[PDB]
């Protein structure tokens, strides 16, 4: 889908590292994602892809791989 | 009385103003709307500082409370406005008991503490 190509080149500008061949990093025990980069997803996947997420929805536990981070994105969508 | 949780947070200015200048809606995802009426009326110098401020204090008080930022304690249950003397206060949060917040920055960087109490 276009739908995980856009999640994947949002977290690769977040992180600065491509991630399609490492989808089961963690990315924020690697020190790629922090907090504010974890905001910052949400308000790309609102403006890029018009797909909401509230911070309701968001647990850092199951967003933090870029794997689960396309799956509950695709679901979503 | 005992402590229940503590939190600080270190966060760079200029990460922050970045996020702004791209045009990205993070007042709106990470104010309330008291918070974000303060914002409105302050000079980009003044709005990078506060907008700093506010997502350091927020992260602070989430770690206190002992989950992170999101199902448990999300940005909009946090609400933190200045006295008419300056001084921060936590006006509305989720926790059942005393809330310590506390704020300071330079030009460059913004760092909270907040200390949550059980009684
Ligand atoms: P968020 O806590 O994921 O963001 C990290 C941060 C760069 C914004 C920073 O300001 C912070 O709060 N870091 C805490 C993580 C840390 O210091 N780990 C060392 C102990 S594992």
């Amino acid at each position: 889908d276009d739908t995980k190509a856009t999640v994947l080149s949002i977290l690769a500008d977040l992180t600065g590292e491509d991630v399609s061949s490492n989808m089961d990093v963690n990315l924020f025990d690697e020190g790629i994602l922090d907090s504010m980069g974890s905001v910052q997803l949400l308000l790309e996947l609102q403006n890029q892809l018009g797909i909401e997420v509230p911070v309701s929805e968001f647990q850092r536990s199951e967003w933090d791989t870029p794997a689960k981070i396309v799956a509950k994105v695709e679901n979503l969508q | 009385m005992v402590i229940y949780g503590t939190g600080i947070d270190l966060t760079e200015l200029s990460r922050i103003e970045a996020i702004l200048a791209k045009g990205l809606r993070l007042p709106e995802k990470i104010l309330t709307p008291a918070e974000l009426a303060v914002f409105s009326r302050y000079p980009v110098k003044r709005q990078i500082e506060f907008m700093a401020g506010r997502f350091s204090a927020k992260e602070a008080y989430s770690k206190a409370y002992g989950t992170g930022i999101g199902a448990a304690v999300g940005f909009q249950d946090i609400e933190i406005l200045d006295n008419a003397q300056g001084k921060p206060e936590v006006t509305r949060h989720p926790f059942d008991g005393p809330a310590w917040i506390s704020i300071s920055h330079t030009d460059t960087l913004v760092m909270t503490q907040v200390i949550l109490e059980r009684g």
